[PDB]
RNA sequence: CCAAGCGUUGGAUUGUUCACCCACUAAUAGGGAACGUGAGCUGGGUUUAGACCGUCGUGAGACAGGUUAGUUUUACCCUAC
RNA sequence: UAUGACUCUCUUAAGGUAGCCAAAUGCCUCGUCAUCUAAUUAGUGACGCGCAUGAAUGGAUGAACGAGAUUCCCACUGUCCCUACCUACUAUCCAGCGAAACCACAGCCAAGGGAACGGGCUUGGCGGAAUCAGCGGGGAAAGAAGACCCUGUUGAGCUUGA
RNA sequence: AGCCGACUUAGAACUGGUGCGGACCAGGGGAAUCCGACUGUUUAAUUAAAACAAAGCAUCGCGAAGGCCCGCGGCGGGUGUU
RNA sequence: GACCGAUCCCGGAGAAGCCGGCGGGAGCCCCGGGGAGAGUUCUCUUUUCUUUGUGAAGGGCAGGGCGCCCUGGAAUGGGUUCGCCCCGAGAGAGGGGCCCGUGCCUUGGAAAGCGUCGCGGUUCCGGCGGCGUCCGGUGAGCUCUCGCUGGCCCUUGAAAAUCCGGGGGAGAGGGUGUAAAUCUCGCGCCGGGCCGUACCCAUAUCCGCAGCAGGUCUCCAAGGUGAACAGCCUCUGGCAUGUUGGAACAAUGUAGGUAAGGGAAGUCGGCAAGCCGGAUCCGUAACUUCGGGAUAAGGAUUGGCUCUAAGGGCUG
RNA sequence: GUUGAACAUGGGUCAGUCGGUCCUGAGAGAUGGGCGAGCGCCGUUCCGAAGGGACGGGCGAUGGCCUCCGUUGCCCUCAGC
RNA sequence: UCCGUAGCGGUCCUGACGUGCGAAUCGGUCGUCCGACCUGGGUAUAGGGGCGAAAGACUAAUCGAACCAUCUAGUAGCUGG
């Protein structure tokens, strides 16, 4: 059994020094400094609590190496907004429109009676 | 320890320089007083301030 | 002798509050031209724990008048309010909970909190978790309104002044005995270093004024005049009667 | 079968803080941690994040409330008389 | 009276000296030696600083009034043995 | 026989109520009685006349808990009767290396006198090189210009009706 | 029906000079009294406690030009993002 | 595989506590064989020991997760976990979609590395060669990591640099072509300046006047016994007994033990020492705040060997 | 002691990717302002005319296939922190 | 919450040592060991001031008022020369 021992100089369990074990064509075991686990993002209508698909899990500035079609969903709000709160909004943006045209034709209605 | 700075890594090479034994031929001198270097260090009993 | 504990809270810098995880300074909205003259409506985003405080706080979102963007406010959340909820501000927005309004709009009798003891400051009186005040009276000449506050003491405050309808939420937070001295420190932990109190009876005379002798006892009235110095001011300070509360 | 006789939650404090302490913190602890029933979604997933904090699992719907209930007699009261006094102002 | 040659104990209680009791015995006599004996011991008491009670004092504090916890150093020099 | 509910009198703002006790609090005191022992100034349970108990200067009680204080019993044992034997490292001797404390001069006693307890003085007893391992009687042994007590027209910490 | 594998539990017989948790690891127990509820803390270098703290209980002040406190001083500062 | 668009606005990532349980993937350990080289061989042992592989990055496929979608409508309620939990706000049952893929394969990459055998350079050699680097099985195992789910809080467990997505549509570009504006797509070109980097990191490189039994923050963590990161023995690695050796075995010490008969008579005082101890089976009082007391107290059993019974998956 | 962390001669630390460098935390700390005999102190958004920027246009000049971009000078416009 | 390891601490032997390994250590025995737990680094509070779960504890081996320099060769009816 082989111990082993740190490649860098800082010498703490920290966050940022994690690692884990890979075998070597030396034949030998070593740690490799891992990157932190990404996550996908959060809808912004702010209810979901699931993290929205189509869109890869990396650190932020990894983003500026990806290609838009790793960043986004084809769809309006697409890779910002999952599609059950897309949906939801189209037909209350639609509906609450609708409402406002049924209260100006009954104020009309009123008025010509009145 | 080995996270050094510059101002401290050059005082440090100045009083590596300075701790080096009298040439012999200066006691060959007419006006001549000094038999050896009183101003040596050593690591382990005099421990440089800092 | 030395400076007693009560004198060195004032200078700071370790009885300073600890307001590194607060989520900010819960007030009013600021008045304008919408809340003076109709009213304005925003919405309940989230309800939030901030620490060092029983009550929770509300994220409000309204959108500005002036300017295409959304501004965020932290109300301190009336009982019964939820997420998605709408909050109207103003002089002409109805009487509901989680509804701020000037006093002088709502009748007698009305249940307020986050009410302002002057127009203007954005909240400041019955705020603290499940209290309120009661409006009282009215004086529509020279605009004064008299309401109940949580201690009993009734106050005249201006009638243009705001409240938000309710109680606090997060009542009752008393009633729910402390068992334990880990969760005394747990709840002082979060707001200051002020619970591990050592009686000055305790004490050495150098350190208080009540310590010293060879019995634990204090020598001398523990009721004292309100002019007094400090480092002399302990015990019963000012005090109209000292003895167990029977009847009122 | 019945592990207790008649403590419920305090038997966790076991022999400590006292019998009366304990059956006072009794019914808060009952009812702090019991899971009420959601007025939006009408499952029984609302369950007390913080003090005055209830948060409903299926709708995530969160509500200012008691502290230790979902709802305190001090407030449903408030309710009832502020839609009274609503009424009355507009007649 | 001559007489100090030889003995004068084991224990419950109390830090005790003293005292008191049980038992054995032949007798369970009295004392001194820096109130023998702490570089021989022990530290129960007394006699620092921590605390509790009673009394006294306005108080800090006091109490041959109780209670509890509280560092016992060195000989290899000279003499004596 | 005693104690004595009851009464009278003197009195202060009341005159210690419920409880509790020779208590961590009781001088007398090792209080009296019971129990525990062969024997108990200890322990426990009662009695209360309490020098000087007592109700948030908190009173009484009380499960669990305690490197807290105390008494007794079972079991256990070198704590003891009453000491003995064995092992390791020392101490011992040797090769090498090698200090310090302390030191008026120094060092055998009895008695006398004396600054009222001598190593030296007086009178006696007497005394013999250089040393080794132990030892704790003496050097009123060493350490530290007594912390107790008193004085100083020396102070500091603290308190108050200075 | 065939082929594969992981540690356990219970029972029985035999057997040793009754020895067997064979080294190691590894709670003495009971009847009571006083005090402190407990867990925690404390005089670093003589006192770990019955002392301190503690939850609970109860008073006191204060509605902000305020209560308590700091500061040589300011339209100063802490509690107070109350 | 790209797939125009600014001022402005919205949102996300950075960016989150402690504990319990379960699942997946590595590394290590374990078992059964093939090689290669060693060890024993007085007798036996197809025996014992060592070793037996592949980086980053890219592509593909397992595997894990989904609070993602489509059909359809469920009570004689079902599905389902270790526990939970889910469902007419749509369960089961079919069919898809996304994320992570540190696992496997491939490019790297066998050319290099390692084991073993043998030739050279008389040697100064990243010297040249012959073979091999293989096939499986398992686990409440230990460590790390990923994921799911739950519990606790009068405790709710950081900010900013920086990066990205979306909504809007001011504008820009070309008149049917050697088309234009534009491009987060594949390649091609150039550059990345300054400072630290050795060693000790502790019974000898730091601080205690010193090579001082003191103090001083972390990472890795084999086999057996055993509940165990306990104690004891061993392998890899390390060291020479802690500022000296030899010879003696006196007292008094210091650190360990053992003692007939009695059993606290010792002592201020059971101080010190001693008894008890793990696990299995029964059994367990007064009192109580009903939670405890409680391993109360009390006994019985325990070795070795030979067996039996019971407790599971895979395929048809 | 033929040995050493002793002495005397000589050598030895090589980076776009490992860290510092950048960000903010608790906090420290100028200016405006206030106080202060004064060195200075307070105070960190509070008694402040606190932005030296950008796109599109107009004007002006420069330099190169003066074609078409780029450059800076002024004005209009827009701007939070 | 209990036994108990690492860690943190320090009961008893009033053991060792006590011109010591050590100006506070060592051995056995012990308390606690999921929470009022332990700990590094950064930062804040400075001497009649800080800080104190309160011992007059701690504040660089110094604490019932730290340390350094100066006033200062402070004064002494007292001690020694
Ligand atoms: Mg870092
Ligand atoms: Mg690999
Ligand atoms: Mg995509
Ligand atoms: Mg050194
Ligand atoms: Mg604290
Ligand atoms: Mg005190
Ligand atoms: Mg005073
Ligand atoms: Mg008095
Ligand atoms: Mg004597
Ligand atoms: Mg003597
Ligand atoms: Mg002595
Ligand atoms: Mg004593
Ligand atoms: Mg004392
Ligand atoms: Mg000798
Ligand atoms: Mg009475
Ligand atoms: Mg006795
Ligand atoms: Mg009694
Ligand atoms: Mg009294
Ligand atoms: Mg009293
Ligand atoms: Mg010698
Ligand atoms: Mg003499
Ligand atoms: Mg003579
Ligand atoms: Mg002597
Ligand atoms: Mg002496
Ligand atoms: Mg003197
Ligand atoms: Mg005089
Ligand atoms: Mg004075
Ligand atoms: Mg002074
Ligand atoms: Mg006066
Ligand atoms: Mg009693
Ligand atoms: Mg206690
Ligand atoms: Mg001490
Ligand atoms: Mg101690
Ligand atoms: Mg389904
Ligand atoms: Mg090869
Ligand atoms: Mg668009
Ligand atoms: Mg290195
Ligand atoms: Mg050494
Ligand atoms: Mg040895
Ligand atoms: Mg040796
Ligand atoms: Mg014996
Ligand atoms: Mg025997
Ligand atoms: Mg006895
Ligand atoms: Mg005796
Ligand atoms: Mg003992
Ligand atoms: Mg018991
Ligand atoms: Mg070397
Ligand atoms: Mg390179
Ligand atoms: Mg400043
Ligand atoms: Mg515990
Ligand atoms: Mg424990
Ligand atoms: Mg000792
Ligand atoms: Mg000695
Ligand atoms: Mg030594
Ligand atoms: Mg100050
Ligand atoms: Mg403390
Ligand atoms: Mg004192
Ligand atoms: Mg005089
Ligand atoms: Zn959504
Ligand atoms: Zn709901």
């Amino acid at each position: 059994v082989q111990r082993l021992t740190y490649r860098r100089r800082l010498s703490y369990n920290t966050a940022s020094n994690k690692t884990r074990l890979s075998r070597t064509p030396g034949n030998r075991i070593v740690y490799l400094y891992t990157k932190k686990v990404g996550k996908a993002p959060k809808s912004a209508c702010g209810v979901c609590p699931g993290r929205l698909r189509g869109v890869r899990a990396v650190r932020p500035k990894v983003l500026m190496r990806l290609s838009k079609t790793k960043k986004h969903v084809s769809r309006a709000y697409g890779g910002s907004m999952c599609a059950k709160c897309v949906r939801d909004r189209i037909k209350r943006a639609f509906l609450i429109e609708e409402q406002k045209i049924v209260v100006k034709v009954l104020k009309a209605q009123a008025q010509s009676q009145k | 320890s080995s996270h050094k700075t510059f101002r401290i890594k050059r005082f440090l090479a100045k009083k590596q320089k300075q701790n080096r034994p009298i040439p012999q031929w200066i006691w060959m001198k007419t006006g001549n007083k000094i038999r050896y270097n009183s101003k040596r260090r050593h690591w382990r009993r005099t421990k440089l301030g800092l | 002798g030395r400076v007693i504990r009560g004198q060195r809270k004032g200078a700071g810098s370790v009885f300073r509050a600890h307001v590194k995880h607060r989520k900010g300074a819960a007030r009013l909205r600021a008045v304008d031209f919408a809340e003076r003259h109709g009213y304005i409506k925003g919405i309940v985003k989230d309800i939030i724990h901030d620490p060092g405080r029983g009550a929770p706080l509300a994220k409000v979102v309204f959108r500005d008048p002036y300017r295409f963007k959304k501004r965020t406010e932290l109300f301190i959340a009336a009982e019964g309010i939820h997420t998605g909820q709408f909050v109207y501000c103003g002089k002409k927005a109805q009487l509901n909970i989680g509804n701020v309004l000037p006093v002088g709009t709502m009748p007698e009798g009305t249940i307020v909190c986050c009410l302002e003891e002057k127009p203007g400051d954005r909240g400041k009186l019955a705020r603290a978790s499940g209290n309120y005040a009661t409006v009282i009276s009215h004086n529509p000449e020279t605009k004064k309104t008299r309401v109940k506050l949580p201690s009993g003491s009734k106050k005249v405050i201006s009638s243009a002044n705001r409240a938000v309808v309710g109680v606090v939420a997060g009542g009752g937070r008393i009633d729910k005995p402390i068992l334990k001295a880990g969760r005394a420190y747990h709840k002082y932990k979060a707001k200051r270093n002020c619970w591990p109190r050592v009686r000055g009876v305790a004490m050495n005379p150098v350190e208080h004024p009540f310590g010293g002798g060879n019995h634990q006892h204090i020598g001398k009235p523990s009721t004292i005049r309100r002019d007094a110095p400090a480092g002399r001011k302990v015990g019963l300070i000012a005090a109209r009667r000292t003895g167990r509360l029977r009847g009122t | 079968a019945k592990r207790t006789k008649k403590v419920g939650i305090v038997g966790k404090y076991g022999t400590r803080y006292g019998a009366s302490l304990r059956k006072m913190v009794k019914k808060i602890e009952i009812s702090q941690h019991a899971k009420y029933t959601c007025s939006f979604c009408g499952k029984t997933k609302m369950k007390r994040r913080a003090v005055g904090i209830w948060h409903c699992g299926s709708c995530m719907k969160t509500v200012a409330g008691g502290a230790w209930t979902y709802n305190t007699t001090s407030a449903v009261t408030v309710k009832s008389a502020i839609r009274r006094l609503k009424e009355l102002k507009d007649q």
